[PDB]
């Protein structure tokens, strides 16, 4: 609320395997 | 601004792998930008082209830039498709059975109207779709000569689209019997065409849900949807024409006015082209023989063309002379009543293409919609 | 069996050596693709000289493309005829050059020659008769007159039987686009006297002129000029692709328009240009086609050869014609102005001719001649650069990149010993 | 007498249509475009 | 790759960049919440976000920009204005204390505890992006926070980075007006150190902005948001050409080799020719023979000076939207004759000339018309040592008997930057006036 | 490349050019809007259609030029062109040339400056001013002088209102009248001259209408500056330009003070009753009476009569009619003048404005001639600065505001020498 410290963190704060996606089928 | 963003798809000829672009429009200026989605890089910028017309750019429409042939799959965002695809609907035609006589005056009435024609074919379905189309068909009056034309003869089918095709199909009818076409009168399709209320009738679909049974009823997937319609050969059908631009220019409805003329009938209708191996390989005639080859096939790539079959019905005039000399300009000089000197618009580019050889006219209609 | 390489150099050289391809495929018939669309044989017959056949009927340009700056990169590999380029001739370069002499010498030109020496040389040891080779650029930037002038000197070092041809713009007479041009121009041109044995002096008011003087053209669009010099740079070379009567390559063009060594300094042409309201207002004929061919107007050099005296005239025609109405018609303006043409060479002018010209025209040609009165060209900059060095106007820049004020006074002095010896032939 | 924040408008121009916030994405004198130079030296033409 | 980057030091480096930053997110499409604008959809390729934006991996452009400033005020209005979500928190960095108009606050005392976090920010923006060009230095000369802080960020930066280029943008203390009282005294002392460490330093006057919104402009009281928006519409066009594809493109490069004749002289001026009232854009014709001829003119000058009465040595002219290259050729033309405007007689070409295709955007809420086209000047005058003469004798009446010394000297500072800051800007008026006359 | 910037001065400008600007839009077309639903010379093109006009109108006054800012006419004068003062000039030149003006100067000359860099030909300035008001004289002699050092060359003409044999409207005119003399006798490469009496009288005695105004008047001056800036616009046979109209007109450098006369000046309910053939309304213009100067041309010498008529107008009648005018032993010519007439011819007819005194006739003739009889008129006005400037009355105010009694003297001095220069123009060659 009131703006002295770290209140910006406040404010705003208030299935694939390598074979799958290069060996598919042709 | 105001931009046009399609997913553009371009085949190269030696390097057998699909190439997907993005095809950018801008209306106002005319300007065209490919742009590669593979990587992050450009391919054109935005840069002045006059062949492309608005009309032109559609969902599955084959298309030619810088020589370069691509074909329309995808819509690039949300806009287009709220601006063209909320609106643009494919629709399904039949004309009917007895309006055969005034098939072109249909023809001619649609493409006035705005209606392009993607799927229009005479087509002769398999016996099972046959009696699909007859059965969702069902009335107590009576259905004898009503069945039995559909499921025999040839009748003039088409798919339209347009924007609202739906509705504006069916206000081209009207009123669905004859007797009752007679007594509204209007200005219609239905009041000049039509015969003996449902027994031959333009038939179109109520709704765009009941269109899709209606539309797979007549022309279904290419399973069994049969690839022809007519006879193979009438011992004079010797004579094949070909429009392969003059449908996007709307000339498919005059084309047909224009043969009725001196006594010369109808037979076949397609709406079905491909890019490169149907054209190519069995253009063997003109392999080495016409100059300006290169140019000959350039317009018969872009848009799919129509073929039609002809019989000669009087031998006075044959359409080997009826359609006139190569070159359209000529065809003005040496008597301006020929279908080319009328119909001639581009400068080599003709209308009409006719089978030279008399003893390949019946090879080259026999291969068109019998083997295809 | 005869071949040329193409360099472009600089923002200048890379788009009027880009519109180069879209003069010379049509008339090859090369579509955007690298196949074959055309309707002539006679256009496939000589294709080595420009173009390099790839695997499958696709034919790539012969070029070698550098620039220092990758904005320019994209125009070049534009839609329309950038596809066709052989992609990793394209020699990038991250820090742009700054319009300094020095940055395209000294140290930025210095880590890319090495790589741009290396892909000329390889379309150039690949084939049999190496011929010709040509570098498209500008003087006032200091990019194209600080790579090619680099060039001109790392390709003559291992090539000096050859000949080689540069297209190099000069900045205008009265309009210019730079404030430290003439600081580029007298550097370049110590250099391109030593090393270039043609080098065609092309401004930029005279395409202007050309294009409403003659052209009428109302609002001459930026590429409307660069393919007014591809035209010209189309027909120089002409008779080693296509057949002729009368042929002559740049060789035959060379040894007779170059008399002394340091005298190659031209002013180029194109003869048939007409208005879109007066092409059907003239006949277009041998006679009519020369006597625009003179005229000051339709020089790519907005100062008239009133001043100068012709040392060395070559005309390349195009077309079927007759020779008797090329040889009489050139006699006819030798002896009608016999005043304006140096004495000590009696057949001073040379003539050459094709027969097929460029698509759309029955009959073209093509003007390549030196004269005495390019020496109104340098002694602009001569001026300009005295005013300029005096006072040590930009020499900042020059200096603090690693160059002295030895190499200004050197070039200044060379500029001086050419225009003293042009003045020497004046009279 | 100007309150708060905007620019001054003259009392026989305050009560009409103003059109001037409307139509000016074109303002400027757009420079005429002419016929290329890919015509007028080089036409196309055939044998005819 | 083609990409600069920019620090705003001070209230008026922090205030000017908000009404930039408005204009960079409508001339690119990116939306005030760092997004691209849905629906319409521009594609991979388009590599005009790169120069003032850093992509992520969702559509996320983050400017690439760190605002420091001591006052936590001005940037926490920032922090909760309409672009919170446009800036990364930790590029919106505060001080603790202003400098508070005191020289010595913002290079000694108060501005030695955010330099070592403020090139850490500076140097990973510097390490995440490949290929910089130039940096973009927003400030004031006036207070002590943004001329004071800047004077660590034009050395730091200078001996840390060095060759690359390093451009700087700063509002003159008005000639006749002045905000502040002890304005002279900051305004002198840090062109000590800005001289020797700095490329170009583009020099402005806000009482002229004044005189162009009351004349060309139809606004009497502008509020400093109209000011500003005509600094963005200068710094958007200088840098419209490191972006947008033009016919003739100047890389910024080549900006300085082609406007600074010496290594002292780099104070060129700035003029932006079309600021025409909505209803005024309906009335004229506007043509480049004129627009440029409208950029000489001494009623469309940003700076308090005069063209009739100084020389140019160097101009540098940048077009946009549908310009052709013999219209400004025409105009340079046209006004190489004019007899009333002189340039030095040793530079006959002077002049640079900048073309782009794509024409400037108006943000809503402003004064100007959607017009087509745009020139922005940046000239080399020497009209510009009698303002900094003016300056000079506004400080020596102060300084005459001493006042308004004991805050500096207090906090860690002498009395010997006020004695070299003499014959120093005396050395800036002896290299300014010995380029006024010819040898014949 | 016909253009023709025309700097309106003075209530008497600003309230002629309202009526001459309506004329000029009437006619080629353009509406009170400029979106039009040749005209180059007046009006110049925008990016859309909105033709907006080439003029400077000035008032040192802020209340005339502000209606025109609110009037029907409107959006179709830019902002700028119309340039206004704060303080009115108070009938005294001084005010208006050596005070007041000096604030308003460069704005107007400026913004002429932007006038002239948009122009392709500028064929030559036109001054409208009164000669008895302060911006009239003031800021007059003033504009004169700057624009003929800059701009140069450039012909400068000045339709002006002269101050009238015995009717009047101010007491201090006189003395302006004369002191703005040293200013049109060298910078004024030609000019015309009107006079209220004169047209109350034309407006009377040829429009029927009585009790005339100054609209009603307005007007005639307009048709008269549409047929010296016709042939530079609509086309026809003979066409004579700005420039012509001086190399015919002018008999000597200095003697350049010619008299207009408009002819066909008719009501409707009457010029459907004559035959309006180009014999009649050529006799007119050489009536003394038409005469919009009083100044009974049948006291001096006709030097250089300069007809240019318009509408259907064949030159046969032009040159049979041009005869009997050349044989009439009744109007008088100077010996150095063996031709005399300047035949000028645009098929153009006059055009009617809505509201109008005039009809539409199919034929015109404006006939500024350059008689010795203009003298007659600076005499008259003469008397009246004597009378007054013997009791150094009205002075005062002149030599405070910021000028001397000398320049007075030297008014009537220079003054003195037109009057004798025009006897001697004009006396049988012997
Ligand atoms: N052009 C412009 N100048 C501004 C603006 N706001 C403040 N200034 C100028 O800035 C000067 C004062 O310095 P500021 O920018 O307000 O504050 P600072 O730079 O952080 O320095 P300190 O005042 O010590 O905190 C004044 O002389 C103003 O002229 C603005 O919005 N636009
Ligand atoms: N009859 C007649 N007289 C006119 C007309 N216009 C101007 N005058 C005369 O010209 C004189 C000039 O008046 P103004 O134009 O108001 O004087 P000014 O030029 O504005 O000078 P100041 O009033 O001192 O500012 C008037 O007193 C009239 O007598 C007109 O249209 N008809
Ligand atoms: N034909 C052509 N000439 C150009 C173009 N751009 C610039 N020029 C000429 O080249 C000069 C500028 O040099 P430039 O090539 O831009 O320098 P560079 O970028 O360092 O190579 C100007 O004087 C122009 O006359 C262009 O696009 N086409
Ligand atoms: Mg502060
Ligand atoms: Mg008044």
């Amino acid at each position: 609320q009131c703006l002295l410290y770290n209140w910006e963190e406040e404010r705003a704060t208030n299935s694939c395997t390598t074979q799958k996606d290069s060996y598919q089928p042709p | 601004s105001e931009r046009f963003v399609f997913i553009a798809e371009w085949f190269d000829p030696n390097a057998s792998l699909f190439r997907r672009y993005e095809l950018l429009f801008y209306p106002g200026d005319g300007s065209v930008e490919m742009h590669d989605v593979k990587n992050h890089r450009t391919f054109l910028k935005r840069t002045k082209y006059e062949d492309l017309h608005l009309e032109d750019l559609f969902i599955g429409n084959k298309v030619n830039i810088f020589s370069r042939q691509l074909v329309l799959l995808d819509y690039g965002d949300q806009y287009t498709a709220r601006q063209l695809g909320s609106k643009k609907e494919k629709t399904l035609a039949l004309i009917k059975p007895d309006a055969v006589s005034k098939a072109g005056e249909i023809i001619e009435i649609i493409n006035k109207a705005g209606f392009t024609l993607t799927k229009l074919k005479m087509m002769t379905l398999s016996r099972k779709e046959a009696t699909d189309f007859h059965i969702d068909h069902q009335s107590r009056p009576f259905l004898n000569e009503l069945i039995q034309f559909i499921t025999s003869g040839p009748i003039i089918a088409m798919e339209i689209l347009r924007d609202d095709a739906v509705c504006e199909w069916k206000r081209l009818l009207g009123p669905a019997n004859s007797g009752l076409a007679r007594t509204d009168a209007p200005e219609s399709i239905r009041a000049l065409f039509g015969t003996d209320g449902i027994k031959n009738a333009a038939h179109g679909p109520d709704s765009f849900a009941c269109a899709a049974r209606e539309m797979e009823l007549f022309f279904p997937s290419s399973g069994v949807c049969g690839p022809a319609n007519t006879a193979k050969f009438t011992n004079c059908t010797t004579c094949c024409i070909v429009k392969p631009h003059a449908v996007s220019e709307g000339l498919l409805g005059k084309i047909l006015m224009t043969i009725r003329d001196a006594g010369f009938e109808i037979s076949a209708m397609q709406m079905f082209n491909m890019d490169r191996i149907n054209v190519e390989e069995f253009y063997e005639v003109y392999k080495g023989v016409v100059s300006e080859y290169n140019e000959m096939v350039t317009e018969m790539y872009s848009g799919p063309c129509v073929a039609m079959e002809i019989q000669q019905t009087n031998p006075t005039m044959t359409f080997r002379e009826f359609c006139g000399p190569a070159d359209p300009e000529i065809a003005r000089h040496l008597r301006p009543g020929t279908l080319r000197a009328i119909f001639g618009k581009t400068k080599i580019q003709n209308a009409v293409h006719c089978t030279d050889l008399p003893e390949d006219g019946l090879l080259e209609v026999q291969y068109f919609f019998k083997i295809l | 069996m005869r071949e040329i390489v193409h360099l472009q150099a600089g923002q200048c050289g890379n788009q009027i050596g880009a519109k180069f391809w879209e003069v010379i495929s049509d008339e090859h018939g090369i579509d955007p693709t690298g196949t074959y669309h055309g309707d002539s044989d006679l256009q496939l017959e000589r294709i080595n000289v420009y173009y390099n056949e790839a695997t499958g009927g696709k034919y790539v340009p012969r070029a070698v493309l550098v620039d220092l700056e990758p904005g320019t990169m994209d125009s070049v590999r534009s839609g329309p005829f950038g596809q066709i380029f052989r992609p990793d001739n394209f020699v990038f370069g991250q820090s742009g050059a700054g319009n300094n002499w020095a940055k395209g010498h000294y140290t930025e030109g210095a880590e890319l020659v090495d790589s741009v020496l290396d892909v000329v040389r390889k379309e150039a040891e690949s084939c049999d008769c190496l011929q010709g080779f040509q570098l498209t650029h500008s003087l006032g930037g200091g990019t194209g007159s600080g790579m090619g002038t680099l060039l001109i000197s790392k390709i003559r070092e291992e090539y000096p039987d050859r000949i080689m041809n540069t297209f190099s713009v000069v900045p205008s007479p009265k309009v210019s686009d730079t404030v430290v041009e003439p600081y580029n121009a007298t550097l370049s041109v110590h250099q391109l006297v030593e090393n270039t044995d043609e080098t065609y002096c092309i401004d930029n008011e005279a395409l202007y002129d050309i294009c409403f003087r003659t052209l009428k053209l109302t609002t001459p669009t930026y590429g409307d000029l660069n393919h007014l010099v591809s035209a010209t740079m189309s027909g120089v070379t002409t008779c080693l692709r296509f057949p002729g009567q009368l042929n002559a390559d740049l060789r035959k063009l060379a040894v007779n328009m170059v008399p002394f060594p340091r005298l190659h300094f031209f002013m180029p042409g194109f003869a048939p240009l007409t208005s879109r309201g007066s092409q059907q207002y003239r006949a277009l004929t041998v006679p009519e086609l020369t006597q625009q061919m003179f005229d000051a107007k339709n020089m790519m050099a907005a100062c008239d050869p009133r001043h100068g005296r012709y040392l060395t005239v070559a005309a390349v025609f195009r077309g079927r014609m007759s020779m008797k109405e090329v040889d009489e018609q050139m006699l006819n303006v030798q002896n009608k102005n016999s005043s304006y043409f140096v004495e000590w060479i009696p057949n001073n002018v040379k003539t050459a001719v094709c027969d097929i010209p460029p698509r759309g025209l029955k009959m073209s040609a093509t003007f390549i001649g030196n004269s005495t009165a390019i020496q109104e060209l340098f002694k602009r900059i001569s001026e300009q650069f005295t005013a300029m060095f005096r006072r040590k106007a930009f020499l900042h820049w020059y200096t603090g990149e690693g160059m002295d004020e030895m190499e200004f006074t050197e070039a200044e002095s060379n500029m001086n010993d050419l225009v003293s010896e042009y003045q020497q032939y004046q009279d | 007498y100007p309150p708060a924040g905007a620019e001054r408008v003259f009392y026989g121009r305050a009560n009409d249509p103003q059109i001037a916030p409307s139509l000016t994405h074109g303002i400027r004198s757009k420079i005429s475009i002419p016929a290329k130079v890919l015509i007028n030296p080089q036409p196309i033409t055939t044998f005819q | 790759m083609r990409e600069c980057i920019s620090v705003h030091v001070g209230q008026a480096g922090v205030q000017i960049g908000n009404a930039c930053w408005e204009l960079y997110c409508l001339e690119h499409g990116i939306q005030p919440d760092g997004q691209m604008p849905s629906d319409k959809t521009i594609g991979g390729g388009d590599d005009s976000f790169n120069t003032f934006f850093s992509e992520t991996g969702a559509g996320k452009h983050v400017p690439r920009a760190v605002f420091v400033d001591l006052e936590p005020t001005v940037i926490d209005e920032v922090r909760t204005g309409t672009y919170r979500q446009l800036f990364h928190p930790e590029q919106l960095i505060t001080g603790k204390e202003d400098a508070a108009n005191n020289y010595a606050r913002g290079h000694y005392t108060i501005g030695k505890e955010l330099i070592d976090l403020v090139l850490d920010r500076i140097r990973k923006l510097a390490d995440q992006c490949t290929g910089l060009q130039g940096f973009l230095i927003f400030h004031s000369f006036g207070g002590g926070t943004g001329s004071g802080f800047t004077s660590l960020l034009m050395e730091r930066l200078s001996v840390d980075y060095g060759k690359k280029s390093k451009l700087e943008f700063s509002i003159y203390p008005a000639p006749q007006v002045s905000t502040a009282v002890v304005e002279p005294y900051n305004s002198i002392l840090t062109t000590h150190t800005t001289l020797e460490h700095s490329d170009c330093a583009f020099m402005v006057d806000n009482e002229a902005i004044y005189d162009i919104c009351r004349r060309n402009l139809d606004i009497e009281r502008p509020t400093y948001t109209n000011l500003n928006r005509l600094i963005g519409q200068i710094v958007s066009s200088i840098t419209a050409s490191l972006r947008f594809d033009g016919a003739l493109n100047v890389d910024l490069t080549e900006f300085q080799t082609n406007l600074v004749p010496y290594p002292r002289i780099h104070f060129p001026l700035a003029t932006y020719a079309p600021v025409i009232s909505a209803e005024k854009a309906y009335h004229e014709q506007l043509s480049v023979a004129e627009i440029t001829n409208a950029c000489f003119e001494p009623a469309n000058q940003m700076v308090k000076c005069d063209p009739r009465h100084g020389k140019y040595m160097a101009c540098c002219l940048l077009y946009r939207g549908d310009v052709v290259p013999k219209d400004v050729n025409a105009a340079i033309a046209t006004i190489k004759t004019k007899r009333t405007i002189q340039f030095v007689d040793w530079c006959p070409t002077g002049f640079k000339v900048g073309i782009n295709y794509q024409p400037p955007t108006v943000v809503p809420g402003g004064d100007l018309a959607k017009v087509q086209r745009a020139v922005c000047m940046l000239s080399n005058t020497t009209a510009i040592a009698e303002a900094w003469a003016r300056l000079d004798h506004k400080f020596d009446l102060m300084y005459a008997k001493r006042a308004f010394v004991h805050w500096y000297v207090g906090e860690g500072m002498e009395e010997g930057e006020f004695s070299e800051a003499r014959e120093d800007m005396a050395a800036l008026e002896k290299d300014y006036e010995e380029v006024g006359m010819d040898s014949v």
